[PDB]
């Protein structure tokens, strides 16, 4: 009996991730539309969706993925990103889905450098989008361990992860008011050595990102 | 246009230099950061799957 | 047996978490699928085939069991199918590629007894009408085994909305040169021909014109 | 139509008896009352000013 | 100084009602669109608007109106009606604006028969629309004094007010589950004498409304 | 004097309740006014004339005083004007019927010193560009007293977004055969011609082409 | 102010 | 699964 119970437990999970991957990929596909995002935000169904979204990403990252589960979480991370790309979407996420923003910040710290590189980029993109909203920048940069998270993520050798970290950093340093205490002290908390090292990188896009970020830092 | 009865929008003689109106939204004027600064413009990012 | 009851509860907790994500994700699809552009975009993805295949599976799975999260899940699936089928390319897609889904819809319309999931029966009836706007769609449905018997058994249903959409499905078939093979409950069609719902009586009266010509 | 290449929707020969598809929404199926009963159909009311 | 203070207090009110009448009439004009309603519900700005809407209707009814203030409250009542005409709008109002629904019920009881006849019709229309939503019917018909309110409103000799009361009654009696205790007892709480009297009225629309409502009552 | 301080507080409470309804109602108009059909419907009402007249009043009223409810109120008005002006019939309407509003916008662009209500200055600059797409609109603005001096004083503003939209307004005027009467801060236009905002430098470089031809 | 009542 | 990043 035990074996029969475990057997269809596995059978229930593979169906669930299959449905999840199919439904959410369709949603991710159409979420690039502003009108689709506005429609999604309509109702309390947005709340329940983003709630269960954070749980699934968390539940899957903790299991460390097959091409089914991985496509599922990619879609979830892609939807959040595209919602956050719309002004009212990032405004909705910081007012109504701070738990999900916390989960995203947490999960970026659980993933060791080199695992789920594409999931990190997607999550980093959503954070960047949220940081365009003024409350969103405040909540993110006030999150405990936010700056340490940047160092942790910059230890990934993948250039695309590093490009998107520097994008997030670029966003945060352009706001001096939220700066932790002294502006010069906040600069010293940033991974300057890693940024300067990347300002001499083979990757052209990453080299320019780090080099421009270096300019902003020197002129404060 | 040719007859100035109803149509009063200007017609530009160069295809490249068209007149293009801009709209605004409450969020984005009120809730977003003013990220159009002198050395950079930060704009949202969108991702579509294949 | 010292690891069994715990594993059984974990089975139930997964099922709850599963239909909770299903209801949430598909209700959102249900909502945006009212737009024609969205339906096109959905069908242009590789997951479209996979989505509608498992749609019919989970639809048939649940009806063989009504809960709230589960009811919202299945309604959302039937609602998505209905809205996709309302688009020309949508019903083309379903008859070219998801006929197993169509068979399931025809099947479940027979397994539901009059009174249970009337809301689901109404959506499915709407979806079959929508794909029947498509020539291949009209052909595949009307040639389903026991299709015409099912329509009269569906007219036995006491719900006025079920009956409205059975009468529209029948009206769609009659509007095309088709095989005829006398079982018309001309009572229940005439019984509904004089009603104070001015869409039901209109659906029977307009249908009665065709049943003569 | 004439050539059955892409267009497979049926064409009706009578203008009055057109085929018309119906859509559905989550609210209205789930949150609304089933008000299409045998003796009456209750439907929302809208008002526009002059 | 006193007179100068009172003078521009009056001057501030007339500007306020002028802006209110202008802005809200434009909103009422476009609220007949489903897409406009969905757009309005977008954000927390819907919440603050419907909150201040109930306060204004209440504040103006208590003052008992010139053509400015009256057009202002008509527009507010018209917007609520048209929001409630959309399924997600009536769902939003019962989940997020029960205070406004209370105000509308309260204000229907403050207006004596024959004052603000058009405001009553608009408010009655919104209640009818809300009663199409299942939670909306429950909240309305469970409101204390709801049935007495129907009697009170049916004492207005205006035929259009009475037509719209009977519309609301038609809606409520078609749901036996929410019926107060016994169905036959609930029928006895309705203004049967007034309905039967209206089933013999000169007004054709009102005569048919009462006559059809009479049929539904006899067959329970 | 035994009825004065109480009346004064009631004055303040009304003002708060007023700009609270104003911010709420006009933010909703601001949002829906992005649709072209909505702008048409708005202009087809009798209140359109009355709405835009009092728009300019309350706009000028507040700037002669920055609060949050009040800031949202005035932004919403300027945002509505901007979105109406983006529609052809909208800018036609404003120049035919609400030129006092246009004068107020031109005026307040001069009364705001560089740094206060920069967000409001940006919206108003956007609205003047939009109505200048209309021939009558271009004429009435450019012939405003002190218009050309205002543009260079607006280029003194240190904000890059203000400057972008001053350069687009100037670009709109230059794109039409017009009176010329040498005050071009070719420094600040050339100073902005080499910038790392790739829309600002592009707005000056494209403008510099026209200033030669 | 007059009111058109389209259902 | 590949990802197109249109700004």
């Amino acid at each position: 009996q035990l074996n029969e119970a475990k057997q269809q437990l596995l059978q229930q999970a593979e169906y669930c991730t299959e449905m999840g991957a199919a439904a959410c990929t369709l949603l991710w596909g159409v979420s690039s539309s502003e009108e689709v995002v506005k429609a999604i935000l309509g109702g309390d169904k947005a709340l329940k969706f983003f709630s269960i979204t954070g749980q699934t990403m968390e539940s899957f990252v903790k299991s460390l993925l097959d091409s089914d589960e991985s496509q599922f979480v990619f879609a979830l991370a892609g939807i959040v990103t595209n919602v956050a790309a719309i002004a009212c979407g990032r405004e909705f996420l910081v007012n109504s889905s701070r738990v999900l923003l916390d989960t995203i910040l947490q999960l970026l710290g659980d993933l060791k450098p080199g695992q789920c590189t594409k999931l990190k980029v997607l999550m980093l993109m959503s954070l960047y989008n949220v940081s365009i909203n003024l409350k969103g920048l405040k909540y993110i940069s006030e999150s405990p361990g936010f700056i340490p998270l940047l160092w942790w993520l910059l230890s990934d050798p993948d250039a695309e992860v590093c490009l998107h970290v520097l994008r997030l950093v670029q966003s945060v340093v352009l706001e001096p008011e939220v700066f932790s205490k002294s502006a010069s002290e906040f600069r010293s908390s940033l991974p300057l050595q890693r940024i300067l090292a990347m300002s001499k990188s083979r990757n052209p896009r990453l080299q320019t990102a780090a080099q421009e970020l270096l300019e902003d830092l020197r002129t404060l | 246009k040719r007859n100035l009865l109803n149509e009063f929008d200007r017609i530009i003689e160069n295809q490249e230099k068209s007149l293009k109106a801009s709209k605004s939204t409450p969020d984005g004027t009120i809730k977003d950061r003013r990220l159009f600064m002198h050395h950079v413009s930060l704009e949202p990012i969108t991702c579509v799957p294949f």
